[PDB]
């Protein structure tokens, strides 16, 4: 193994994996390791050296601010504001020059993923024979005529990747070819939620179907990297996405036939198109289940080629049989690009373009009848490569690269929730507002604003001090606002409890629920989130059957710090807030700033208005957090978990009227609903929410 | 008893034209119906209105009219303005002009490279438009009907025709237009700036004096240069220019500045024939390289004229007709070689021993008296600077001939404005000076005057004469409105038949008529720095902006949109031809752009074009 | 009147282009553009005429126009390491050309001796610009002379030291320009180098397509035994696209590059050539490098590389030798017998037995 | 070692000649003198310059004004000046002469780096970054040549960066440099008179261009037809 003398990251931690032949940088969240994330141990006892991608080696690992690229160009407009570097949440906007018209994101932000949100700005005066191309965020391009026949280059700044096609051509049918280019540096990944959405609106037709020709059919071949760079860990989690995937495709009522190839130095061919079973979801499933990492123990190289070849093969004939032009092909590559052996896996992919007869016939390109999909697994990912196996379409993408393998897996565990009915519960697919946040209600009462949550079909969760035909309550964004049958306030709760005290009000057990007199029907803006304790919050964790309480609180409120998120109305616009639930060491901190709060001056002992019952956030350690609104009072605290929102408190108080320069001891307290569940299971006893105990 | 028709001798389409309408020795109520026809078919109705004349009215009416461009369009073309009325018959035959309004092409620079977008916008003094793109061989190669607020790039191709292209914009219809250029070339910026200086505006044709130009040479952020620059002298006759080979000088550019030196000898030994070079230009070519060599710069001073004064009089801004027995107001105008108007030189005509000295302006008035008896006024004014010899005297005559009294009736009028740099904001006295008959002279009530600004009739009022006075003063207030310039015409009756009519042109301060200024804090600042400027403004102001690197400019500066480009524009299309008065009282308005017509038949005659002669 | 149809039909795509010209947009001239040259039928029916006017753009193959100019540097002896720049030029008009500049850059780190450069600037016939000077060397890196005049019936020559004032790794060309005043058009310039006989950065060209063959030389690759792991490792990085074992049949020359041509005997690791074996491999590299890399022909080699550096040869394998390149002497079958080459012949054994066998580790 | 971080040194590029192609209403309350004001933030391009603004307003009754020029001037006290020519040739070696410029009144010692551009053969390689370090005196300036082969036609980027020992001040450059195939550019020049009534069967006339002779042409070079109408009068 490798001695660990000089390896520390300033900044940060290091943590050893794969036994020691292995290590990752831990950086702090804004943060990324600077230049790698990962090591390997080579022969001589020494950990691979720090490369950039220049391939410039560096002496020192360091953990750097996240960036997102910054514009090296933008035609016919200005942008605001102009930075030698955009920070994480910072924001640019786009004009246009007079005569031009804009088309994509005219605001983005910086998000903590190095990407800017929203889509390409474009300026553009539609003279063109096809419109113009834009210039992506990093990227320059070269070409400004836009006639048929026309081509444009684009390149990133040494340093990062371009994913996506250098060089695009104006096409008759008016459209570019390729596809938009974008540039990836190191710390750089896609979301779980862009990538289901994104694969699943290019592999389907739009509810959904998979097109197939009349009287059509389909193969999908699935390519899983079991070389040695790949690791046991992420091996066995590129297997269950793939089981999952198989799920999602079933759904679709479509019966591909499936290729099964597992490869190192040579591939290892599980299910081929031609056995009879090679339709049957759950023969390829076992198969699947069969795949053992210690296969490819022996002869551990990485010879892509080779992968690809078997697949040519799966596809090719002894004249071509009745139907061949007919069927459509997926690939399904799972590797982290770094292939060794064999040569330039691309060739493959001009041989199965051959083979298919595609961009052949400029009259008939059958570009429909192939799509290669590539998923970096492995710790460390080459960009170049996977892009260069991936499809190029034009408004599409193909090629995926997530922050690990949890969030792959989260990406197939959306995708099969997406199919399920609305009552799924804490389930949100990424596609307005009352639709990325379809459980939030307002409560409104007039007396001469609190939120809540959507529990069930009768019942809204809010926190009790919101009260004393009166009360009104609406959802899913609508003017309709719902008569409600009584409101049901738990049974310990006493705002003046402790009056006489010298303590004006008193926040314990500040929950209530609200049974609406009519059922809640359920939509794309009106859906109920997971509660602790449920058949429904096991499932949506991935847990078995056999989970208790207690599992689900150890998964759901560790004793740390615990990224959550709450839903701010801010301008008639709901909006998500990230910050930090202090549950561990923090606690006791973010709990004593609770004497500073107004009418607590005269309290002694701060367990007098802060009880068991609090969660607590807010605050500048770890993170500097955003605090809740008046407005916001009764709403969720949400942790999103597997692609899914499981609610943990509701919102109760703060500190701090902050509604910047907030200061320090400005917390939020929230209702901990695992301490009032023989309250929640006995008041929804009939909701059909299956509680445990 | 008298009734009056007074016209624009142009109307346009599309836009508000005041006429007037008077009744004299009448003080009787009337409906009048004003209509405008296409001539000479009268197709058509054009436009028409109805107007009430009455006494509280002074039996005087300035109808509004308005004739759509749409109405009367297909391939000069005329309208008839009718009036008609109790009593009342009046009909002029008017020349038609398609020219709505003046239009201003911006383009973004007066340079471009192949493969890249012209930025232009049209501004209309008068707020439809064909926009024409020409190559520089005069191909049309594009051509739009635009409007007002949203304009087209014209994305040049990347093998393009290089040269002088010219982007047209004019009403449809329109024979007249305003023409814009840019040159299309392949070119880099260049890093620095030269700026020339000559020794004298001038080059004396006969003289002894050597030229020289002092060159400044600054990086345009601001730092000085430090090369070599190589400067060819030279003659300009016509297009082709005449190098003096010999004149070839290399100059050190040191700390900036340099000092290229034309000597007289080496002039003369090239250009011995002094015939040759009359009404020509010296020029100097100068091209500067940095001492690096990294850069070089290439520019020229030109348009040094070639003369045997350091003025010029002119007699352009003066009228070129009497009034015997009354004072002629000869306003005499100097300008340098180059036509800028040159201030502070004293001039004399000495057979009147008069004499002053020009304003800023470049004017001088001087009162000549008249005898009664003069039919015809010789009159010769010459500069008498101090510093010059007799010589180099800047001289000019003229003969002015008598204003011809209607049938020989002595009657004059005489419009007479003392002020001088008149500016918006100023109040102007104006006197009016009769002269004539006793009896005639006592029938006068009242004076009636027109206000012309940029071709149309602005406003028009009344001045009341109570007898006794041969002299009656009235103050005008002046406005923006009256930018660049205006005509006074005036007029008397006598005895419902006798028409006596003078004009006087003023000229105003050109500035823009409204306001609008750039503000910054002028400190240096950092490539990438936030900036902040105020526009300030008139309210409801449209704001075209534009941000240039000055390097544009050293390649080219000469097509730059400016408000005296749009002010000289302006003038060049008034339809008044002459600085004022006329042969008689006819040519006093067709000599100002008005057309008259009136129920005893004393018309002016038809209008050739709407171009005054060259 | 003038009513015309035009129809356009072009191979680039299937909807034809049409206009009608008449009296109203006569003036207009209309322009279609393709990137082919391909046939083209156009269409006219109706009254008018026109002038259709087709241009056709390419490049055709085919500068030191209106003066010629020699250049050399050479080293010589202070008692440094200065070299001395000769120019010699004449003008090819058929008079003497007025105002003539000769512009001159320095090597990299190198400054005119200053003696010198004001021993040339004397004279009523010449000036250059103003230069400070410190070290005896005049502080100009580019150097600017210009003349009265330069003949045409006669080269005029001249030369001065060039002095080191700082040490590069590698020392880029400079290089001299002449124009005049009247022909400031003139594109006149020749480099000059101490290492070059014409100051060309060394490329390697097939037909019009060059590339960069660097200005470092790669060595033959010497070790007396083999870390089998290491070198391994080294083999199967993702950049490594072959590994072969290659016998050298012939060294040709041709435009100053050595074409090493190589017998491939041996596939240890598959690349992207699928049967190299079938096919004589050239390996290219400028005869700067023939010392270092020390080629023996019959020799054997161990040889590794990217396939980056193939080269667009029609008809051949080749490729350019540069930095990513190995190239190790693999001993003979009867080498392998002395105790010279006894464990290393065991070390190549291995390192081919594991990749052939097992491939890459990871 | 002394010397600016390389990823420290953010390179100037965007160089427009004419930007900020705006319009802006004033629709603010009018001061007691009856005019109305509009504060306009943005940023600045990156050339090193001096920008002129140009505003000319419109309003239905005054017409329309041409504003005063007002002058930003732009710099930095220690920067690179690269004058690049129009286009060069491909293939043939060229030299590209930056000039550094020492505004500080002091001496001082300077790195000047030229990136690689595989589009380019230069000193400059994937590995390494052609460094030369020299010491310029106070508020001078000094000539730094590249030479380079343009490798591929096209545009491509030459980027140079520069700082200053023991001091804040650096600079970088990227600038664009147009490349075009070797040989000249030629036309073929090919006039068809259309005149159906002349010319035509019944009333329509047909004509065939054919592909074009070339092949004295390099080879992978662009080709560019212009089909030109134009109606006689
Ligand atoms: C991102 O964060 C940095 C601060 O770490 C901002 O830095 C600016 O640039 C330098 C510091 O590197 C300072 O001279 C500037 O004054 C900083 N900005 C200010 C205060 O004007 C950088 O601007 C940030 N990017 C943004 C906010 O767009
Ligand atoms: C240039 O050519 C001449 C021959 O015409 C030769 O004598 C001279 O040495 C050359 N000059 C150089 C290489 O400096
Ligand atoms: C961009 O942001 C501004 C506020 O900074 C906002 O007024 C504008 O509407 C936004 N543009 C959008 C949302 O399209
Ligand atoms: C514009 O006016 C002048 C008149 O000679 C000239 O430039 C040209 O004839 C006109 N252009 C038009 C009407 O297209
Ligand atoms: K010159
Ligand atoms: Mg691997
Ligand atoms: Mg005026």
């Amino acid at each position: 193994s490798c001695s660990l003398e000089g390896v520390e990251i300033k900044g940060g931690s290091f943590r050893l994996l794969q036994e020691g032949q292995a290590l990752e940088y831990v950086c702090p969240s804004g943060f990324y390791p600077y230049p790698v994330q990962t090591r390997t141990c080579r022969s001589t006892g020494s950990w691979s050296t720090l490369k950039t991608q220049d391939q410039k080696t560096v002496r020192k690992a360091e953990c750097r601010a996240i960036h997102c690229p910054r514009p090296h160009d933008f035609e016919n407009g200005e942008y605001w504001p102009r930075s030698p570097y955009y920070n994480v949440s910072d924001e640019i906007s786009f004009h246009c020059y007079d005569g031009y018209t804009l088309r994509g994101s005219a605001n983005r932000t910086c998000q903590v993923n190095g990407r800017w949100s929203g889509q390409t700005a474009i300026c553009d005066n539609g003279a063109g024979y096809c419109s113009n191309p834009g210039i992506p965020i990093g990227t320059r391009k070269v070409g400004s005529q836009y006639r048929l026949e026309d081509s444009v280059t684009y390149h990133c700044s040494r340093g990062l990747t371009l994913r996506g096609s250098q060089r695009r051509t104006c096409q008759e049918g008016g459209s570019w070819s390729g596809t938009e280019p974008s540039c990836q540096d190191s710390f750089m990944y896609d979301t779980p939620q862009e990538v289901a959405e994104a694969f699943l609106s290019s592999l389907t037709e739009t509810k959904r179907k998979i097109v197939l020709d009349p009287s059509g059919s389909m193969n999908i071949y699935l390519v899983l990297d079991g070389s040695g760079s790949i690791g046991a860990s992420d091996f066995t989690g590129a297997k269950k996405c793939l089981v999952n995937l198989i799920e999602k495709v079933a759904s679709y009522g479509v019966k591909p036939r499936y290729g099964l190839v597992t490869y190192a130095t040579y591939p290892k061919i599980w299910v081929k198109v031609s056995e009879a079973d090679s339709s049957n979801a759950d023969w390829v499933t076992k198969q699947l289940n069969e795949i053992n990492y210690e296969d490819h123990k022996l002869k551990s190289g990485t010879n892509t080629k080779k992968a690809l070849q078997a697949v040519y093969s799966m596809m090719s004939w002894p004249v071509p049989p009745e139907g061949w032009n007919r069927t459509r092909h997926v690939i399904i590559l799972m590797t982290d690009g770094l292939h060794n052996m064999g040569g330039d896996p691309i060739t493959v992919i001009d041989e199965i373009r051959d083979l298919l007869y595609i961009g052949k016939d400029r009259k008939n390109p059958r570009e429909d009848y192939l799509d290669v999909y590539v998923f970096g697994v492995g710790p460390l990912v080459n960009q170049v490569n996977i892009n260069a196996l991936a499809s190029k379409k034009d408004n599409e993408q193909h090629v995926f690269k997530v922050k690990d393998m949890e969030n792959l897996e989260d990406v197939f565990y959306q995708m099969i929730d997406e199919s399920q009915s609305l009552s799924l519960c804490g389930m949100v697919w990424e596609h307005t507002d009352y639709h990325k946040q379809p459980w939030q209600a307002k409560i409104s009462v007039i007396r001469p604003s609190c939120m809540g949550a959507v529990v069930s079909e009768y019942f809204v969760l809010t926190a009790a001090h919101c009260f004393t035909h009166s009360i009104k309550v609406s959802v899913g964004g609508e003017k309709r606002d719902l008569e409600i049958e009584v409101v049901l306030f738990h049974p310990n709760y006493n705002i003046n409890g402790k009056k006489e005290a010298g303590i004006p009000e008193f926040y314990d057990y500040d929950v209530a629920l609200i049974k609406l007199k009519n059922k809640l029907k359920y939509g794309q803006t009106i859906r109920p989130i997971c509660l602790p304790c449920t058949e429904g919050t096991t499932r949506a964790l991935r847990l078995p059957p056999t989970t208790t309480c207690q599992q689900q609180k150890e998964e759901l409120l560790p004793a740390q710090d615990i990224k959550a998120l709450f839903v701010s109305e801010e301008e008639k616009k709901l909006t998500r807030k990230e910050v930090y639930i202090k549950n561990g060491d923090k606690k006791g901190s973010c709990e004593r700033d609770a004497q500073y709060a107004p009418g607590y001056d005269k309290v002694k002992d701060i367990s007098e208005v802060v009880t068991p019952r609090f969660l607590c956030t807010g605050g500048v350690s770890p993170y500097a957090d955003p605090n809740t609104c008046r407005g916001d009072s009764g709403g969720p605290l949400i942790v999103h978990k597997r692609s899914r929102f499981i609610q943990v408190g509701v919102i109760s108080w703060g500190v701090v009227d902050v509604c910047k320069q907030v200061p320090a001891h400005a917390r939020d307290f929230h209702i901990n609903l695992f301490q009032v569940l023989p309250w929640l299971k006995e008041k929804l006893q009939d909701e059909d929410l299956g509680f445990l105990a | 008893a008298l009734y009056t028709l007074i016209t624009p001798a142009v109307l346009r389409t599309d836009t508000e034209e005041q006429i007037l309408v008077e009744a004299h020795g009448d003080s009787t109520p009337k409906q009048l119906d004003i209509f405008v026809h296409d001539f000479p078919r009268k197709q058509k109705t054009l436009f028409q209105t109805r107007v009430d004349m009455n006494p509280a009215g002074g039996m005087l009416v300035t109808p509004t009219i308005e004739i759509p461009a749409k109405e009367v369009s297909t391939d000069n073309q005329y309208v008839v303005v009718q009036v008609t009325g109790p009593q009342v018959r009046l009909e002029k035959v008017v020349l038609l002009s398609y020219q709505s309004s003046f239009l201003f092409i911006q383009t973004d620079k007066g340079i471009y490279t192949p493969g890249s977008p012209v930025l232009y916008r049209v501004f209309s003094m008068d707020h439809t438009v064909i926009v024409e793109f020409q190559t520089p061989e005069g191909i049309l190669v594009s051509s739009n009907s635009v409007d007002l607020n949203f304009f087209w790039p014209y994305n040049l191709p990347d093998l393009v025709s290089l040269g002088t292209w010219r982007i047209v914009a004019k009403y449809e219809h329109s024979p007249e237009n305003y023409t814009a250029y840019f040159d299309v070339r392949k070119y880099v910026l260049p890093s620095f700036e030269v700026r020339l200086q000559p020794s004298e505006k001038f080059f004396y044709i006969d003289g002894n004096e050597n030229f020289h130009v002092s060159i400044t040479a600054r990086y345009l952020y601001g730092e000085e240069v430090e090369g070599v620059a190589f400067v060819l002298f030279g003659v300009k006759i016509d297009d082709a220019k005449k190098s003096i080979p010999d004149s070839l000088t290399r100059i050190p550019i040191i700390d900036g500045d340099g000092k290229a030196t034309l000597k007289r000898d080496t002039f003369r030994s090239r250009f011995p024939n002094l015939n040759e070079l009359v009404g020509h230009t010296l020029y100097a070519s100068v091209t500067v390289m940095t001492e690096s060599g990294s850069d070089m710069v290439v520019t020229e001073q030109s348009g040094i004229h070639i003369v045997a004064s350091p003025y010029q009089i002119h007699f352009t801004k003066t009228p070129k007709y009497f009034k015997p027995g009354m004072p002629y107001e000869l306003t005499v105008y100097v300008t340098n070689p180059d036509g800028s108007p040159a201030a502070h030189v004293p001039v004399v005509s000495e057979a009147f021993h008069s004499m002053g000295t020009t304003l800023s302006d470049g004017t001088a008035k001087l009162i000549l008296n008249i005898p009664l008896n003069a039919q015809s006024l010789p009159i010769t004014v010459r500069t008498n600077h101090g510093d010059l010899p007799r010589e180099r005297q800047a001289t000019k005559s003229m003969t002015a001939i008598a204003y011809q009294t209607q049938g020989g009736s002595g009657n004059y009028l005489h419009v007479a404005i003392t002020s001088t740099e008149i500016k918006p904001g100023d109040n102007l006295p104006v006197n009016f000076n009769v002269k004539g008959n006793a009896n005639s002279l006592k029938q006068i009530k009242y004076f009636t005057y027109l206000i012309l600004n940029k071709g149309k009739i602005f406003k028009v009022g009344r001045q009341p004469r109570r007898d006794g006075q041969n002299l009656v003063t009235m103050n005008l207030h002046i406005t923006p409105d009256l930018i660049p310039s205006f005509r006074f015409v005036a007029y008397y009756q006598v005895g419902n038949n006798e028409i006596v009519a003078d004009s006087v042109w003023v000229d105003v301060k050109d500035t823009c008529m409204g306001t609008l200024v750039v503000k910054g804090d002028n400190l240096i600042q950092m490539p990438g720095a936030a900036m902040k400027i105020k526009l300030e403004g008139d309210p409801g102001a449209r704001v075209g902006l534009v941000a240039v690197d000055k390097a544009v400019y050293v390649l080219n500066d000469k097509y730059k949109i400016s408000q005296a480009k749009i002010w000289d524009t302006i003038e060049k299309s008034d339809f008044g031809c002459t600085a004022g008065s006329g042969q008689n009282n006819l040519g006093v308005f067709e000599d100002a752009g008005l057309a008259l017509t009136t129920s005893t038949n004393l018309n002016t005659k038809q209008r050739s074009a709407a171009k005054c002669p060259q | 009147d003038l009513n015309l149809d035009i129809t356009i039909e072009l191979p680039d795509r299937e909807v034809p282009i049409r206009y009608r010209i008449n009296y109203e947009n006569a003036l207009l001239a209309r322009t279609v553009e393709t990137k082919l040259n391909q046939d083209i039928t156009v269409t006219a029916s109706g009254d008018g005429k026109a002038t259709m006017t087709i241009l056709t753009f390419y490049n055709a193959q085919l500068v030191c126009n209106k003066f010629h100019l020699n250049v050399s540097v050479e080293n010589i002896h202070l008692n440094k390491g200065a070299l001395m720049l000769k120019i010699c030029t004449r003008y090819l008009g058929e008079v003497d050309s007025t105002m003539t500049i000769i512009d001159i850059s320095m090597l990299t780190g190198f400054l005119p001796d200053a003696e010198d450069l004001t021993r040339l600037s004397k004279g009523v016939d010449r000036y250059i610009s103003r230069y400070e000077v410190d070290n005896n060397m005049a502080q100009k890196v580019a150097v600017i002379i210009y003349l009265n005049k330069v003949s045409h019936s006669e080269d005029e020559c001249l030369h001065f030291k060039i002095l080191k004032h700082f040490e590069v790794g590698f020392i880029q060309p400079g290089s001299v320009k002449v124009y005049s005043y009247y022909n400031l058009d003139e594109k006149c310039t020749k480099f000059y180098h101490p290492d070059k006989g014409t100051g060309l950065l060394n490329k390697i060209c097939i037909g019009n397509v060059c590339r960069c063959a660097g200005e470092t030389c790669s060595s033959l690759n010497h070790q007396e035994r083999i870390d089998v792991p290491l070198q391994i490792e080294k083999a199967c990085e993702t950049n490594v696209d072959y590994v072969y074992k290659t016998k050298l049949l012939r060294i040709e020359e041709q435009d100053g590059n050595d074409i090493y041509v190589m017998d491939v005997l041996e596939v240890i690791k598959q690349g992207t050539d699928e049967n190299p074996r079938a096919k004589t491999h050239q390996y290219i590299s400028q005869r700067k490098c023939q010392e270092a890399l020390n080629l023996k022909v019959n020799d054997d080699y161990l040889i590794w590389g990217s396939r980056s550096d193939l080269l667009p040869t029609k008809d051949k394998i080749s490729y350019i030798i540069t930095k990513n390149t190995w190239i190790e002497r693999w001993p003979h079958e009867d080498e392998c017998q002395e105790e010279e080459f006894q464990k290393l012949c065991d070390d190549f054994a291995q390192f081919s037995y594991t990749l052939t066998e097992f491939g890459c580790p990871t | 070692d002394g010397f600016i971080a390389d990823s420290d040194i953010i390179s100037r590029s965007d160089f427009p000649k004419s930007w900020l192609w705006l319009t802006k209403d004033l629709t603010e309350e009018p001061n007691s003198q009856g005019i109305s004001s509009k504060t306009m933030s943005f940023y600045l391009r990156d050339s090193i310059t001096t920008w002129v603004v140009l505003a000319v307003s419109f309003t239905p009754t005054k017409g329309i004004c041409v504003a005063e020029p007002y002058e930003i001037r732009v710099m930095k006290v220690f920067f690179i000046d690269l004058q690049m020519p129009y286009s060069v040739v491909k293939n043939e070696q060229v030299e590209i002469r930056a000039i550094l410029h020492n505004y500080v009144n002091e001496d001082i010692y300077v790195r000047v780096e030229l990136l690689y551009n595989p589009a380019f053969c230069s000193a400059s390689t994937k590995g390494q970054r052609y460094r030369q370090q020299f010491p310029i005196k106070a508020l001078s300036s000094r000539a730094v040549p590249f030479v380079i082969v343009p490798l591929e036609q096209g545009l491509h980027d030459v980027e140079i960066k520069a700082s200053v020992q023991e001091a804040l001040w650096s600079d970088g450059v990227r600038k664009k440099l147009k490349v075009v195939p070797e040989g000249v550019q030629k036309s073929i020049v090919t006039i068809v008179k259309l005149d159906p009534r002349a010319k035509g069967v019944g009333g329509t006339q047909l004509e065939v261009i054919k592909a074009r002779k070339l092949d004295d042409r390099v080879p992978d070079t662009e080709i560019e037809t212009k089909i030109i109408i134009q109606g006689d009068p």
